[PDB]
């Protein structure tokens, strides 16, 4: 029915111009995401004190 | 009906495996033994295949036969015309330590009818015989089946087993990159040292209470296996339809709030992270989602089965709260119709050589206790699925129940039970905003 | 000229088919099952090959009637020289499943034959009831046909098709622009906020112990909903009539005592609030009581879908103390009464695509605790309906328990559980002087 | 023993019920319809008489005949002879709407085989069609067919009607303007303020521990309601006997002591007391007490719709200690014979529209407390008379278990749970020597 | 339901007969009466063929069924002066 061309570009009628999304792979996703994790665990640990 | 049960297509598959990999003895080995099959040729084979393995590297075809000749057997095992077969068959993939496993299995249930049979003649036959030197003979003999057993790990353990490790410590442990695995890599890194991964054959139990987040975890590991395989996982959502599922795993994925995601106070900086993690999601086409009401375990494995055969082999499978699962043959009795449910989806797991989580409830036996921490008898039916299942792991998130608690964010996973290694308790930390476990850097449990 | 139709040389070339065409058993299961046949001696090949296809992979003409032969059957069903005149038969390759769809359709029309005669016979002699009954029996009997039928567009999908629904939601609400409030608004503004509004395919609850305000609350978000929400509202009364829910409500909108309606003794600016209350009530149409006592699901059912094809389609439904509820089959074992209850409710709120607001009362647990604040799982009956529901929300007002109390007036609504947003706690004020809960714009919480 | 189903003797006597009968014709036309007949001749004959009572008034016997004489009809019809025999015969009472129901139902059952008949015709002819046009279409006929549903007095009741039932009590209400006690009185001025009296419907619940004064303040309300009202109060004294308890209604009307009057050890001042009480009693004709010990609610109903019969109606009932009252069928299971029984009360002060008194007691969860002041929670059993209840009101007088309190001869009537008004605690005094509450001139509560 | 009843012109004819008058009572009292007594032969036979056949029973533990059964009767029976008296026939007694 769509494919990621059409279904994109659908996207970027609700959302303008340069969003890049600054991960375009699967290894630098979880990366970041533990960075934040213990970024957030941080704060938190410090919220829970 | 009624035979002496033996592997056979499995066995020549593995003798086939051993003659086209001359690598893959050692831990074959370690399991399967010449007295561990049915028939002669078969044993003469493995004899043969282990004696030169010791010393004889090449043996895939030409070597047995040449050593065969050497000790001068030619046709009493069949023959070269009997043995060509046997390198044509098994052309299998990497999946031959299973068929070791059973083989070996199914040699001790062997050995188990034997000995049955030899009790059955001693007692007909006392032969001017005490019952003592009878009870004694068949209990020693009971004990000497389960004593070797060729299993060391499920029990305590002499000093010399302890001190390798403690020796070990103080000379080798450069070790720290453990990351010993063997299945789906679930994602959790402190998780998947204590399970070693979902190992492909085996049927998973998630449970806990509603309000506690094991839905979310649960797709948080089809979340990670649909990126780091290249392989298909399946969804069968028996609570809620998939329009909420997707949108609970786009947030889990790219850290923001499912709430500005069907609101809209989203800015670029939201935009950006949702635009990739749905572009990654679109590049490789894994996941299968079925948002069902009352299946029955026959259309489990019927729509396995679809996709199993289109895309390789599929590498995860996923039902969630279990119990809506029907049969209406046993629409009156509820604890045959879960026990039938349970030993379904385990035989699924055993024929496509896939791990099954199947989530389930616990029931209110907990609540009238100040532990909360649950075990294997709160598992809200039949007492049976602690048994048809390789691996149970409960949760708990204090902060639920305890609002005051230095917990908070918190939720360990409580391995309830494991057939295959020790069980143990994660902490992880929970942030559903966004709906995740997280790996959880902290001290000691 | 006249028989249950079966197109039979379509069905055994299914079945040759199936012998020599190993690969393809699934393809054929789509749409044939065990029992579609029109002739048994083909359900025991079927089954048989099933079985075997399960476990036992290579079958086309012998080692089935090895099968067969296991449990002594041979030429019970026929016999293997007509088996093997199958397997000889029907040379097709290219169309099976277009055979297989037609051998379907026409077994669902043998049975639609069946339930029809069904019908005629328990018409004829039915022994013993009401007819009113009778018209539930064939409604019921229709329905549950046209719901285990129906959904045969279903299937596993591919995440390029299940992110187009996903982001159509997203488009068409990040399309409206709108406050957070993507459902059904309660009238307070404190509520909404970890709520969204009643979301529009949910069993909501909302439980107290008996004199707290559960009836109170639900009619005032009915009321607010009726008010802003321009479709109907539907309130099963099933505890206390018409005549009393309606003097709250008035009370309840216009801000004056229940005496002093059901009294007579109100001055003029009272009687100019009732006034008003009236003829805003008028001009809408919107609410519809039900004042009958121990309806079934069957029935709610009914009414809602009434209400439905006529008056547009509705908004929101409230059920007062589920617990009478009843379905007659289940009457031996309260449990599962409700557990019916429960999912029948869901079905509805799936089906019609509203909330159902659907009040419970809770056991007498909480009492000898200390903290009075009601859990999730202190609910009367079954704890299904902590499993079944997106959203509960207790209500907790400390006054009645505590007269050495700083926070009377205050009633807090104790969030329990919500699959798609927050817990919380959220802090409301009562007057029960007119019944109304209102918002509390005070210290935080 | 099977044929197509329909009634004759029904249909000719609702006929002549109507040849003889002009002013009742509206009632039997909300129901019966001209198709709902069987034969053809009786349908004309209805349909004709139908379009008279719209522009003809009288039809009796010969009008009719000649109207079907106007449309040239004689002897189509059977003949004016065997009209003769439908005016002749069936002279039956008002049963008459009782008929037009069960002829109207018959119609539909009838309808119910000619569709049935259908559906089995769509079956054995396909006609080429479609299982998805083949169940909808066969389903939405049914559905069609609820659709008709002339039972128009259930759950689609529209807000207007509900609001001119409610303006109707209330013109009840403010038509007699009157003291704020707009229900049953109990004598104690300071109870109605909290109460407004005893309402007709609501099921009342008394209770208190085994000496705190319960059927003494039940015994009270019933022989002042007996004093004030004309109108007749039962009393199911299932654990003492007659001969007790009105022994205490003397004591308590004409305040002598009851040790002084079964001793017969009274003076000339009490003497008087007690003529003067029974001459009231006696020209009043107004109590009725029934001693028996098991009693089912059904022989409870049974035996106040006859006094609610012979002798006008009813105002007050009165059953002390119901957990007496059984149900054979739910032995085993106390708790759900508990609700049955509350929900039997509950739905007798419905029928009847008369104040249930059901007395109760409590369990020992006060003793383990030190306050002692009771709550709902405190019921001796099923937590349901905590749910199907109107108005609960503790007796807790303090001397009981503080020798040393300054509160000795003071009971207070904690209202502990009322839906349609306030709780609070009533203050009284115990003097119990002749077995009254009075109330209490005192300070500020 | 038909005909397993009787029959429909079975079922008019008994509203046909008896056109007689308000002694109502008194065929229901002598139509009640027979009942207990048909019960109480049947228990008497369930007795002695019970004793015919004991199953692994005493004499002790046999009187006992029959004083329970007996009794179970005349307790369920006996009570029938029963209900909600006017209060001049309780003065009376009083
Ligand atoms: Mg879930
Ligand atoms: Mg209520
Ligand atoms: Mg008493």
């Amino acid at each position: 029915m769509k494919n990621v061309g059409d279904l994109m570009q659908r996207l970027q009628k609700m959302m303008p111009a340069h969003i890049k999304p600054a991960f375009k792979t699967g290894e630098e996703l979880l990366a970041w995401q533990k960075e934040q994790g213990a970024i957030r665990s941080a704060a938190l640990e410090r919220e829970n004190r | 009906l009624k035979v002496p049960p033996h592997s056979i297509e499995a066995e020549q598959s593995v003798l086939g495996g051993l003659m086209l990999d001359n690598e893959r003895w050692d831990d074959v080995a370690e399991r399967v033994v010449a007295d561990d099959f049915y028939t002669r040729p078969h044993r003469h084979i493995f004899t043969e295949m282990a004696r030169l393995q010791e010393s004889g590297s090449p043996i895939d075809l030409i070597t047995l036969a040449e050593s065969l000749e050497r000790q001068g057997q030619l046709d009493s095992v069949g023959g070269f015309a009997y043995l060509a077969e046997l390198s044509k068959n098994t052309p299998s993939a990497a999946n031959i330590s299973a068929y070791a496993d059973i083989v070996r299995e199914r040699a001790v249930v062997r050995e188990m009818i034997s000995v049955a049979n030899e009790i059955a003649e001693a007692g007909f036959d006392p032969q001017g015989r005490t019952s003592e030197d009878l009870l004694d003979l068949a209990e020693s003999r009971v004990f000497k089946i389960a004593e070797s057993r060729a299993n060391k790990d499920e029990g305590p353990k002499n000093i010399a087993d302890v001190l390798d490790a403690t020796v070990a410590r103080i000379e080798q442990l450069f070790q720290q990159p453990h990351d010993g695995v063997t299945g789906v890599n679930t994602g959790y890194d402190d998780l998947n040292k204590k399970t070693a991964g979902l190992q492909p054959s085996d049927l998973i139990i998630v449970a806990a209470r509603p309000s506690m987040g094991k839905t979310t975890f649960a797709m948080n590991l089809v979340e990670n296996a649909a990126m780091l395989q290249d392989k298909p996982v399946l969804i069968f959502s028996l609570e809620m339809p998939s329009e909420q599922i997707m949108m609970r795993s786009l947030a889990s994925l790219s850290r923001v709030d499912q709430t500005k995601i069907r609101t809209g106070q989203l800015d670029d900086e939201d935009w950006a992270r949702i635009s990739g993690t749905m572009g990654i999601l679109l590049e490789k086409r894994n996941i299968y989602i079925d948002d069902s009401s009352g299946l029955t375990p026959t259309e489990v494995r019927s729509r396995a089965r679809r996709i199993a055969r289109e895309h390789g082999g599929i590498g995860l499978i996923m039902i969630d709260y279990l119990q809506l699962m029907r049969v209406p043959a046993l629409s009156d009795n509820r604890t045959l119709e879960i026990a039938e449910i349970s030993r379904s989806l385990k035989a699924l797991a055993k024929e496509l050589n896939v791990p099954v989580v199947a989530l389930s409830q616990l029931n209110r036996s907990l609540e009238q206790r100040a532990d909360k921490r649950p075990v294997n008898s709160d598992l809200r039916e039949s007492g049976s699925i602690e048994q048809d299942a390789d691996l149970i792991m409960f949760i708990y998130r204090d902060e639920v129940y305890h609002e005051n608690s230095d917990l908070k964010g918190i939720a360990e996973i409580i391995i309830g039970k494991q057939r295959n290694g020790p069980i143990g308790t994660v902490r992880l930390t929970f942030n559903g905003q966004w709906s995740r476990f997280d790996n959880y850097a902290g001290p000691q449990y």
